């Protein structure tokens, strides 16, 4: 089975149909077994596909509510909410179905510092999602838990990845990141987009050069939101 | 549900680009036996393209892959059957479309401009089976499409203005079933060329309103005997 | 490479 | 206008 | 400038940028020196008879290493006989980690029949570290010195253990038991002997899977903690000290309120150079790390070298955070 | 409060400058042999010149009283010498130790050391020479580096430093010239970094007992002759201080200034404020700011494990009993 379940995730990927890349990869993360690198990146590319379509749709809608909010008619305004409420219910079985195979089986079969790392950055980043469109208690809750996901990444990471490895920076942009929409602390997230980039800049000169290409992108985008922060 | 909230749910999916979602709106818009107005007509016709042309476009790449995947067959096996799924779903939402042609907008539709709309859909859904069809099923297919297009052009040839943006729609789309479905090239040129002359002859009378529309697509008649006479 | 009317 | 990792 | 705040934001920035330097070169340095992993190309020979060190679980021999002109010390890892080994795969994490301050690293094996005439049989393995005693042995010496003393030295013990704890929550895994005599102490690299030793971790032997549960549940370790940190105190003779009475409060508090080796660590810090009870911590922030800063200058002028205790308080003080103190002062005063 | 906070931490840091001075100085000024007694005795290292010098030639001796053990250098004058005023000869016995002067321990006289290439009694300096100004131009001038600037304009501040204490003493020196002026390694600091610098040459030092300014320093031709001469023998303006230093160099012949003011205006140069940074009002908040620079630069070499250097040492000096009006006059000589 492994091996034809990667090359049925391989075709659904170029057919670009995500949503059966999705099934094919989830059998394979259910087996219990060390996933090679090829087989974490086609499982993150599956979901962030699925996902990253829906909440592109949900902001239309939301910004589109906005704008009737100028005192149209509340007829038109109930229609656009229940059309919203039907794109936050798939976003929240698209979260809790990659939150459940993480939880039982990727993160407790992981054997290596980079693997806990990679999986403990999809945890906040899946509980991420949750915090954009819940309101109340529910927000809170993945706030939380987003929040206790990206220190158990960033408290192995500094033993086990070089302060220029892409995953390390990668979790230094995404964990500022929410530091700033999910939480609000502009001060926090700048000092640890910072402090990243700063403990990159000592080391680049030991690097080959398709090591150096693909850090620097990403502290390229530490770069950008410091920028913007910043003002 | 009252068909005023169907559009406005219709409107909402479109800026969305949630497609899937306003085919099954305007789907229930057309099931009332209302004739359509040119708003709806157009957000009919704007969600079943989007529908079908991701089937079209995935099923041309897994083709593709089957004829590159020359050496190996225990992954042979497996291309086809996804093709075949693929396949599947576009013979069925063009099943779809063509039974709302049939049954609902063609029979209550008694005015030309809009018998040549929906004939150039009948024509176009046709042509689209036709692009994965084999066999005896293929020759049924383009029999079908060649008869929904030639009956639209003998009422656009006759009823419109030759500068009309669906005649030149209508020739634009017949000369590709030639050139592509019918591999007659010479049929394609002549077709194209004769719509394009019948149309620059005339701008002169035309609106900007109109003249707007027209030229834009009167370009890519152009661009496509260029390409075929290139 | 041929052009098919435009979706719009 | 706030970047996240790209894929 | 003649703007005060300017004045002041941009000192602040870059005396943390100098400090989270100070703890990177620091750091480098006590770090250095690891040896990298056993190949075919490798030689090994013996230069113990009998232990440099034994452990509750093993006996430490010393073996030299060496491969076309370099050459390194490292120690046979010896099991000590009719022990019992409860999770074997705590022994499957420790060959897998990268090098970590606080845990026993592992440079691979000696095949069996290598060393002829060795005090063992079968294959071994090799650990990077030599070290110099167990805690249980070290507590038989140092309980003897003046309380004030001995309590720092205890307090500092306690500070890196809880950090090598923090490293297992985080991964997943539990300790089942806490044992003296099976934390070992080495002398910090390029450091004076006489200051402060550097602990190990060393008994993945009772290391256990842990799944971590929800974010209001009870933390793995802090029941083990709060008697190991009471059973180390009991050798004091009384004192009023505030350090003293300081931790009998953190032992109370850590079997009451089960928290992580995170959170606990953080107390630990704040009973060590932290706010005291009278505690405004952004304005006490900055007057510490410039206080720090100046005791690194004035002291390298005096030629002395920075101790693993300085080493220690810069890496708080750099991370420390008006939430991270508040957070320390209600676990601690309640 | 703010006020509280930066009036408490400004006045700390300046206790920890004063603290870091004392502490370099005392490394610096140590192992300095203590005077000579009838209990002594001494032994010839080596058999040709230890170092030589435009009027004098030296050997290195060791000197041994009670089992304490030293080492000392014989100055021996060189054939042809001369000395225009013998009373600063008296005055080289005379003064106290200083960083950038030759002292003198006491006397070797004849059978002493009868192997020697001496006769006669021949005093002893503290110090063990290296080589002359003029000796380290001889090896600049065929590989002169970019930072060649630099590293005579710290051997012009250390000068002029020498200079200073003659002119707060009752003296000056009569002619100034590179080939007897003398380098040394500074004392458990050494690296490719400045050396030490000893003015040696009390054989052409006189009193000046007037009370008004005259030309305000006695040496201040002779530093611009020297400082052009320097630069002329340096490669063309390539970094803002060697244009710097020409027009100081204009300045000091223009107007004549003290020693004490020459040496404000080579700080300023090297470290201190400049017509980039009104320039009499920011003066206050920028030693806040490069006080701090100071202490924060000193803790992350030694975190690295790289002792202070002299110019480390000589910045420390400065930063500490800088004030807005020295460096306002600094700043007035300059521009």
């Amino acid at each position: 089975d492994r091996e034809d379940l990667v090359y049925q995730a391989k075709l659904a990927e170029q057919a670009e149909r995500y949503d059966e890349m999705v099934e094919s990869m989830k059998k394979v993360a259910g087996m219990d077994v060390e996933l090679t690198v090829e087989e974490r990146n086609l499982l993150s590319v599956a979901y962030k596909n699925v996902i990253g379509a829906r909440r592109a749709s949900w902001r239309i809608i939301s910004s589109i509510e906005q704008k009737e909010e100028n005192k149209g008619g509340e007829d038109k305004l109930k229609m656009i909410r229940e059309y919203r409420q039907m794109v936050e219910t798939e976003l929240k079985l698209i979260c809790c179905d990659i939150l459940d195979v993480l939880d039982k089986h990727l993160i407790p079969a992981a054997n290596t510092g980079e693997s806990k790392v990679f999986y403990y950055k999809m945890k906040g980043d899946y509980h991420r999602y949750l915090a954009e469109f819940a309101t109340g208690n529910d927000r809170k809750e993945a706030a939380e838990n987003s929040l206790v996901a990206y220190k158990a990444a960033s408290d192995i990471a500094m033993t086990e990845l070089p302060p220029t490895h892409p995953i390390r920076l990668g979790l230094a942009l995404n964990f500022s990141v929410f530091y700033y929409e999910i939480l609000n602390s502009p001060d926090r997230a700048c000092r640890l987009a910072k402090a990243a980039f700063d403990d990159a800049i000592a080391e680049l000169d030991t690097l080959s050069e398709e090591s150096y290409k693909d850090s620097t992108l990403i502290m390229q985008l530490l770069r950008d939101n410091l920028t913007l922060w910043t003002s | 549900m009252d068909k005023s909230e169907l559009v406005q749910k219709a409107k909402l999916a479109e800026q969305a680009e949630r497609y899937d979602d306003m085919a099954a709106a305007m789907k229930a818009v057309t099931e009332q036996g209302h004739e359509l107005s040119n708003e709806e007509r157009n957000l009919l016709s704007v969600a079943y393209k989007n529908v079908v042309g991701a089937r079209r476009s995935s099923w041309r790449v897994i083709s593709s892959i089957e004829q590159k995947t020359e050496r190996n067959e225990k992954k042979q096996q497996m291309g086809k059957e996804y093709r075949e799924k693929i396949e599947a779903e576009l013979q069925d939402i063009c099943n779809d479309v063509l039974e709302l042609l049939d049954k609902y907008l063609i029979p209550n539709a008694t005015q030309p401009e809009s018998k040549v709309f929906y004939l150039k859909m009948k024509g176009d859904y046709f042509r689209y089976l036709s692009e994965v069809a084999s066999g005896d099923n293929k020759q049924t297919t383009v029999s079908n499409s060649q008869q929904a297009y030639q009956e639209a052009f003998e009422i656009s040839k006759k009823e419109m203005q030759p500068t009309h943006p669906i005649r030149l729609g209508l020739a634009l789309n017949f000369s590709v079933f030639y050139y592509e479905i019918l591999n007659s090239p010479e049929k394609a040129c002549s077709l194209a060329k004769t719509a394009f002359d019948e149309a620059i002859a005339e701008l002169d009378t035309l609106n900007e309103e109109s003249y707007k529309d027209s030229t834009l697509i009167m370009q890519l008649l152009r661009d496509n005997l260029t390409l075929w006479t290139s | 490479r041929t052009q098919s009317l435009p979706t719009r």
